[PDB]
């Protein structure tokens, strides 16, 4: 029993309530255990309680007496038990009851009124039980009721006396779901007082029943919507009339395999602002299949199209104008379809487009031309994801359009051409370009001429040609703050590579060749290509294979915070090399083959670090190589993971695995 | 429902009452007791199995356990000799009673009973009948022979007969009818109504005289 | 750079078996990981890209699964021409690195080996120098004890064997120990005995032939 | 605090439809916290459950099976009142209604009707016959002198007897009425009152009979 | 009809130039990556590295970073592979692979034949065969077998046949062994039903690619020494 | 806000070599690459090189590969060109030019150098009054800059006061070899004999700053 | 290596028409296109970048446009302040190669008549044993205009040299500057000098003389 002022004794298989707790509790949780009873007796000195879970035991019954015992009871969870029969003693003098959770108790019909003095309950589960209908009273009683839970019975019809007895309260969700109803009886709907949310989902209902279901739905007061997987094969402009006298604006209809979107299926819907229609089967949406929709600020299309049939060439396709009447739809995510294409007229209309997600919408994307993005001219359009789409061409001015553009996501595609700099021609807004994973880009000097404000850059894994540029292909890109470069392998980059970014304060490179460019034997000397950096915070050079470093690479590195130089071949570090990183906190070397570590070395290094990290070393265990260490390591405040764990010699032989935290410095 | 009451308990007054209630796992359910004179209106004197509703005295008290619901009265006085009914509401039903329980409070030391003949009125014979009117006040127990006799000669023949009930003040009483001619009236020497109580008889007497 | 490494290293499974070879990478490769299949001798061949995906031509029973830095080969039904070297790839930076690889073979049934022993041809013995070859012919397993005998008396260091291929269909190895003498010791010997110890062999077989009666 | 006023006709011939009304007073007929309802006493002490009715949303009424069809409770919002209807009466639904009042939570009866009787007979409702009862020649000492009122012939049942129209409570006493042999009843109700005031003091009885829209007031002329 | 083919087994000695070929048909040779892998005996595939024929743009492993040349020829569509001076550790097998760009990945479907190339101190030697047979009268049981041993030669490979690769199924080449000498030596049997006596001629042909040499015999017992 | 600044003008010997200076001020020098380019007088202009600052990297015009040598003093913020065996063909003006946010841009240009091979060594300007015999209503008068070598000369009036009315022609070279340039300026009669007028000639070469006062009036 | 064929050789445009420069590219440079405006002496200032884009404080005249290798620079309604040479350049490959030129002077609808004035010799100047006379044409339109110099009435042939200034920014005149150099001896030799201005400004013929020794 763990006492924190909460009371745990889950996982114990308890088949009696502890005596030894303290009377400071206040919340008991008793999950997982084989109560079968829960006397009164046993809770008499707990009178504090304000919350109790007992959730998956053998509880039979409940003593009335019990509920006199917690007058201080708020949330009480009775899931996954025995307790299948309920009275009116029950849950009576428990009238402080706020929570009442009674799920997966194969409660078959609830007998009276066991919920008449539970006017302060607020939320109440019935979940994954048996019950065939929904009457729980025969009086007005639970004003105070805001979510009734009913998911996974046997429900099979919602009736106005069965309903009625919350005439004075105000329920914002009804959860019905998993329900197999198949007749509402009229005015059940309005014997709520207040019903904001209904959830009908998993029922099997048909056009024709949602139909009926939309009409009971009229002149209500309800905002949320669910008709997830209700099997709504085809829509009309019958399916949802009696919609048309709501102020609906959340509306969920997923997962119906809808094949066919009748002309003016939603127009009842003026109100609406958000549309879930992901996951369907659609083949054919026609025109004014949107129609009336005017205020919908968020629309879910993923996966919402039929697949491409590959014998049949049946492809999903979406006539012209088809988004047109959406003027306030500022967020679109038709990611994961079978598009064949983007047509002149496709995206019309939408004044108010701020993201536009297209990952993987489209067959083939191959070629952008400059007339594939010309229907969003007139969107407002900050953020385009073109992600999967298996681009392999981008021609000049393809991005003439969006000129707002400020997120532009071109990864993971087979993009493998010239960059001439005119395929970014238009976009003065822009912020970040994603190009990483892709086959190839080859750098001119003019590559990225025409956008200047870029901040962010990925070039992650892409091979780039002529990055060794001698006027470096990355010049005008004044403004860049993060650079990505790695998984490139590249061999070989110049001097004046990162010249002109000023501005760079985080820099990728790992997993590339850079290691004979460091090494004393390469022609010219190394390459310091850390030049000029003096806004540069994070640098990333691990896999790189270095075994040099020379003395003067991280000399302009004064506001460095974090370096991380591990998973190199990286041994013996010359003097005064990290002189230079006064604000760095972080130190990234594990996995190198560090024997030595001398004070001539990590002295200034070690001067204001809180993260420490040369986990996989080779130390040697001597004084002269290891005493400034361990002196070090017994008196800093710097966090090392894994200190006394992985910080094992290889040499000598008499201290190999031997932990570094437990070397005598006594002898030295 | 099926709800089992004891037919008829007695108690001496002053001491502990107990009333039961029968039925199939009764202890579920909220009992409800009411309180019945003889020519009132029941009245609740239980709801919610313990509670004492406004106006009730603190003798009476109440609980429900098990299969049985039992009422519980100490300190019985001569008052609270009544009729008992339990009553829960549960299935549509909306409402299920009992049998019902009949108290009986003993002495209350025994009594005189007042015997009162009234002869009758002269319009009764204007209308050409007559009958004769035995009234019994104030007496325990309530057990009475009351016999009517003609001189000599027993008469039963057209007699009415009330059975005897109880009075405000816990005593009995009852009436009787003798329904006679005016000429049987004026025929007869004496008639006598003599009402035997525990064995004494008390007599009154009328005659064509009058 | 990043380290790519199998499990297990070699197993054997008869044909009809389901098997799962698991790739493990040192750090995140993502989704991106392909199953190539070797045949002795021959060019790889490439059976999964992009972890799941199933190539073209490619037979149906092989799948593949997993992700981040744990990868998945299955076969659902092995074949008698299903055994091969499998090797996964990393794809997710340019510097490719293969595992080391896993060796399939097949669980056959124990099955006994046919024995031929081969003198020296005289073309050979002019040259000055002898070589009696000793041939085991379809057997199973590998595990094969070859003993040679120079007149009842145990050689030893001057054979050297070789083991073939697992059959395309049956899947039994077959053994070939050479045996080198001089042309001084060919004349010099009367009994060449040769002796085979097998698990397929309840007593060694011992086929022999003397030196000029054969 | 609520009271109810419960009426009705005391005669309903068979096969006929019995009607009663119940106004309630204190309290409102439509709405929640209180519901109503119908319970009658067969005599022999048999308490029987008719009915009841409340009101969440619709109108929700609720009946035994021992009134079957026949029985029928009816609202009515607009003059605060409750009404019961039972088609088709034999001689055992001869009882004593009383109109109830059920109080929520669990449904306990607080308040109950005074209660009306009704009757089964077919007959006609004869008009009952009050003669004064006095002695003819009073002349004791005696410090009680009894005078009464008696009723003669009456259907059906019952009669209330006053005294001085409700001045005079104590010492009244009013005796149970018995059933002659020509199928009519027959009843007494006497006092007692002091010597010293007989010619001095007046004393005058009440009698109420409800079928048969009769109510004979008499006075009792004291005999020197 | 993709086919990708790659230049003969090469024999030099340490220091020497060597320049093996690798040229595709079939297929659009400029429009996929085309990569070269190692493969020492008995280890497992290595990356070399890879090229684009069109421009010649080279990324080598950083493990050959500088220890190799890849080049390329766009006209002949054959790409080229070579050492400048050659080592005694670059002994090993080498592929070439066709890079298609799939599942977001490039992977190689499309590989060579595969070259050998023997770099060692030790100078060529053209093999000698002396075939194999039972005695005479040894042979009554179901089936006989017959060999041929290409014995005494260097280096490898040799390539063997029976009846000019007429036969097939029945034969088995074993593995080479190396002799103490730092010669090679392979057997290679053939087996076949009781008419192994005098009812058919069963000849083999070994070719030795190296030393150029091709050398047939039939395969007999003879009686009498 | 920023200058690239070089020299006049500067005269050479045929065979000889010359350095031309482009200091740059306005900014920070070790930013952007200093471009150079050749124009002759009426011809085009041929792009000579580019330069990096910071490590002195080069890309040449393979027609100026063995003419134009460049270099650059980074601490003293100039970017210097060497032009060797300096022919007539050579003689020419010289720009020195930057970029702008736009790399594809030539925003900043410097005045320019005018290299002049003649081996005919340095004559300062002889300046020389020009006043009318003659009033009428507009008067005019002049200074006459002759026999000088080599161009430019630059010519003010009043110490940069006179400003408009005044044409200073172009000069034009004598059968003798020496440049001659012509200046005048339009006044009021009213205005001849009350102010004063003084003319101000400027040979770079030459280090000559010659007054000439126009008389008369 | 790039070239660029600048087209026309030279052009003459009245105010407040439309002109248009032409470039052709030899090979494919995008759209990395400079035009520049010259105006004699000082360096040249960028007009148009990008083929399309408008240099910040360049007047709204000024419009480039671009298809395949033609890139044309297109002024509406000139104005007398845009006259001077336009020269073409590409961004695209090293080494960067600029176009021939196209120099652009003005018109008007007017003539404008040369204020003649005449400068004699200085007292200074004889002393060099050097005598030259100016003759200067102020402000005028055409530029067609002949001087021709008088020596005691004698025309004088070849020892006569023409200097004409560039167009003016405000009311396109130009101004020529026509001297006469003769040494002391052929000087003092005659006695009236004089210089005749024909030109379709003035009515007739202007001469204006002086005479040695009157000055
Ligand atoms: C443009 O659209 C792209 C989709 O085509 C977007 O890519 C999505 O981005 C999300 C968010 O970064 C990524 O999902 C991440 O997944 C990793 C790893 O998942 C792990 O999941 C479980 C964990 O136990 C297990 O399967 C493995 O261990 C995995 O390692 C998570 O760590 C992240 O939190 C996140 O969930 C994917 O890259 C991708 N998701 C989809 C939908 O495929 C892209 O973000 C868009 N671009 C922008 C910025 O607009
Ligand atoms: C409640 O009881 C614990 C245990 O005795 C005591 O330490 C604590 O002070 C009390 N309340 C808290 C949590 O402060």
């Amino acid at each position: 029993t763990v006492s924190h002022e909460v009371a745990d004794c889950s996982h114990l298989k308890l088949t009696q309530v502890p005596d030894d707790l303290p009377t400071n509790i206040t919340v008991l949780n008793l999950t997982h255990n084989q109560l079968r009873r829960l006397p009164a007796a046993n809770f008499t000195r707990y009178s504090q309680l304000t919350s109790l879970d007992v959730g998956f035991n053998t509880i039979s019954k409940l003593e009335p007496e019990l509920c006199q015992k917690l007058p201080m009871l708020k949330v009480l969870n009775l899931q996954h038990n025995e307790l299948s029969q309920l009275s009116d003693k029950t849950f009576a003098f428990c009238t402080n009851l706020t929570e009442l959770h009674l799920m997966s108790n194969s409660i078959q019909k609830i007998k009276n009124n066991p919920f008449v003095k539970q006017k302060n309950l607020i939320t109440l589960d019935l979940s994954h039980n048996g019950l065939s209908s929904t009457k729980l009273g025969t009086q007005v009683q639970l004003e105070n009721l805001q979510e009734l839970l009913l998911s996974n019975n046997k429900i099979q019809a919602l009736k106005s006396e069965e309903l009625d007895i919350f005439a004075n309260s105000s329920l914002k969700k009804l959860e019905l779901s998993s329900n197999q109803i198949k007749e509402f009886s009229p005015g059940c709907f309005h014997a709520i007082g207040r019903l904001f949310g209904l959830f009908l989902n998993n029922v099997q209902l048909g056009p024709s029943l949602t139909e009926k279901l939309c009409l009971e739905l009229a002149n209500t007061s309800i905002r949320n919507l669910s008709l997830s997987n209700s099997q709504l094969s085809t829509t009309s402009n019958t399916t949802f009339l009696g919609l048309k006298w709501t102020n609906l604006t959340m509306l969920d209809l997923s997962y119906n395999n809808l094949n066919v979107v009748g002309n003016d299926s939603f127009a009842w819907l003026p109100q609406l602002e958000y549309f879930f229609l992901e996951y369907n089967n659609i083949q054919h949406l026609f025109s004014h299949s949107l129609h009336g929709l005017f205020n919908v600020r968020y629309l879910n299309l993923k996966r919402s199209f039929t697949k491409q049939s590959i014998s049949l060439a049946s492809l999903p396709k979406i006539d012209d104008f088809s988004f047109q009447w959406l003027k306030c739809l500022e967020h679109l995510n038709m990611e994961d379809n079978d598009i064949p294409g983007i047509k002149s007229n496709m995206f019309t209309g939408l004044i108010n487009l701020k993201y536009l997600s297209l990952s993987n919408s489209f067959t083939s994307l191959r070629t952008l031309t400059n007339e594939t993005f010309v229907s969003l001219a007139h969107s407002p359009l900050h953020i385009l994801n073109l992600t999967k789409n298996k681009i392999s061409k981008i021609e000049s001015d393809a991005f003439s359009w969006l000129g707002h553009l400020e997120v532009l996501d071109l990864g993971l595609n087979e993009i493998g051409q010239e960059l001439t700099g005119q395929e970014w021609r238009g976009l003065e807004n822009i912020f970040e370009i994603y190009l990483s994973y892709n086959k190839y880009l080859q750098l001119t000097r003019n590559s990225f001429a025409l956008v200047p404000s870029l901040q962010r850059l990925m070039l992650r894994r892409v091979a780039l040609k002529n990055v060794d540029s001698s006027p470096s292909p990355f010049q005008p890109l004044r403004n860049l703050t993060i650079l990505d470069l790695s998984n490139n392998n590249i061999a070989n980059i110049n001097d004046d590579m990162l010249e002109g970014l000023e501005k760079l304060e985080i820099l990728d490179l790992q997993h590339n060749n850079l290691a004979r460019l460091w090494k004393h034997a390469n022609p010219g000397g190394p390459i310091y290509f850390l030049k000029g950096l003096s806004h540069l915070h994070i640098l990333n050079l691990e896999s790189n294979g270095f075994d040099e470093i020379p003395v003067e690479v991280f000399k302009d590195l004064f506001e460095l915070k974090i370096i991380d130089l591990g998973l190199n071949n990286l041994n013996t570090l010359p003097a005064s090399v990290f002189n230079n990183q006064v604000s760095l906190k972080s130190l990234n070397l594990q996995k190198n083959l560090i024997t030595s570590v001398e004070k001539k070395v990590f002295g200034p290094a070690f001067r204001n670090l809180t993260e420490l990290d040369m986990r996989f070393n080779p130390f040697d265990c001597t004084c002269e190589s290891i005493a400034w260490f361990v002196n070090w390591i017994n008196e800093t405040h710097t966090n090392i993971p894994e200190l006394s764990s992985h910080y094992l010699c290889n040499t000598p032989p008499h201290y190999h695995g031997f932990p570094v935290r437990l070397f005598d410095t006594s002898s030295c | 429902s099926v709800l089992t009451q004891p037919p008829s308990v007695s108690v001496a007054p002053g001491q502990t009452a107990r009333i039961s209630c029968s039925g199939d796992n009764i202890g579920s359910y909220y009992v409800h007791w009411y309180q019945q004179k003889p020519g009132q209106a029941p009245v609740l004197v239980i709801y919610e199995d313990s509670e004492r509703p406004s106006g009730i005295p603190e003798r009476f008290s109440g609980s429900n356990s098990g299969n049985t619901a039992t009422l519980t009265i100490s300190g019985t006085q001569a008052e609270d000799e009544a009729d008992y009914y339990c009553s829960s509401y549960d299935d549509p039903n909306f409402q299920v009673f009992g049998g019902g329980t009949k108290l009986t409070v003993l002495g209350q030391p025994k009594a005189a009973p007042s015997v009162t003949l009234f002869p009758p009125s002269s319009e009764e014979l204007q209308a050409n009948k007559a009958t004769l009117v035995c009234l019994i006040s104030d007496f325990y127990p309530g057990a009475v022979t009351v016999a009517w006799k003609a001189d000599s000669s027993p008469v039963k023949a057209g007699v009415e007969t009330t059975t005897p009930s109880k009075q405000s003040n816990n005593k009995y009483a009852a009436s009787s009818y003798l329904s006679l001619t005016p000429e049987q009236w004026k025929s007869h020497r004496s008639y006598s109504c003599q009402v035997t109580h525990e064995g004494s008889t008390v007599e009154k007497t009328v005659a064509p005289t009058e | 750079d990043i380290q790519m490494t199998q499990s297990p290293s070699s197993l054997s499974a008869s044909v009809g078996d389901r098997v799962t070879i698991t790739c493990r990478a040192s750090q995140s490769i993502g989704l991106y990981l392909a199953w190539y299949q070797q045949k002795p001798g021959k060019a790889p061949k490439l059976l999964i890209y992009a972890a799941s995906s199933l190539q073209s031509g490619v037979p149906s029973r092989f799948s593949g699964s997993g992700s981040g830095t744990d990868f998945t080969l299955t076969i659902s039904s092995l074949q008698p021409e299903d055994f091969a070297t499998y090797y996964c790839q990393q794809g997710n930076t340019l510097s490719y690195t293969f595992g080391q690889g896993t060796k399939v073979e097949i669980k056959r049934t124990v099955a006994a080996p046919s024995v031929f022993i081969f003198p020296p041809s005289d073309e050979q013995l002019k040259s000055g120098t002898a070589s009696v070859v000793c041939l085991l012919n379809n057997f199973y397993p590998r595990e094969a004890k070859v003993q040679w005998k120079v007149d009842n008396a145990l050689q030893s260091g001057n054979s050297q064997e070789s083991v073939t291929e697992q059959d395309s269909k049956d899947s039994t190895y077959s053994l070939s120990s050479t045996l080198t003498l001089s042309k001084a010791d060919y004349e010099k010997h009367k009994v060449y005995a040769c002796e085979v110890t097998h698990q397929g062999l309840s007593s060694p077989v011992t086929k022999s032939f003397n030196r000029g009666e054969c | 605090q609520v009271q109810l006023q419960q009426s009705g006709p005391g005669l309903v011939k068979p096969s006929q439809t019995l009607s009663l009304t119940c106004a309630i007073s204190g309290d409102s007929v439509s709405s929640n916290s209180a519901a109503w309802g119908w319970i009658r006493q067969s005599p022999g002490r048999g308490l029987e459950w008719l009915g009841i009715i409340q009101k969440r949303s619709k109108w929700y009424n609720n009946y035994a099976v021992s009134v079957k069809s026949r029985i029928t409770i009816n609202p009515d919002t607009s003059k605060n009142q409750f009404s019961l209807q039972l088609n088709s009466v034999t001689p055992e639904d001869t009882a004593v209604y009383y109109c109830a009042r059920y109080s929520y939570p669990f449904y306990s009866i607080d308040y109950w009707g005074q209660g009306t009787l009704v009757t089964v007979s077919s007959a006609s409702t004869k008009g009952p016959s009050v003669f004064p009862l006095a002695p003819c020649s009073r002349s004791t000492s005696e410090s009680t002198a009894a005078l009464g009122c008696l009723v003669k012939d009456y259907f059906p049942e019952p009669v209330t007897v006053s005294w001085n129209s409700g001045a005079l409570t104590s010492g009244v006493h009013t005796f149970p009425a018995v059933l002659q042999s020509s199928g009519l009843y027959s009843l007494s109700s006497v006092v007692t009152v002091p010597s010293s005031s007989l010619g001095t003091k007046t004393y005058t009885c009440n009698v109420d009979h409800k079928p048969s829209n009769t109510k004979v007031d008499k006075r009792v002329h004291h005999h020197h």
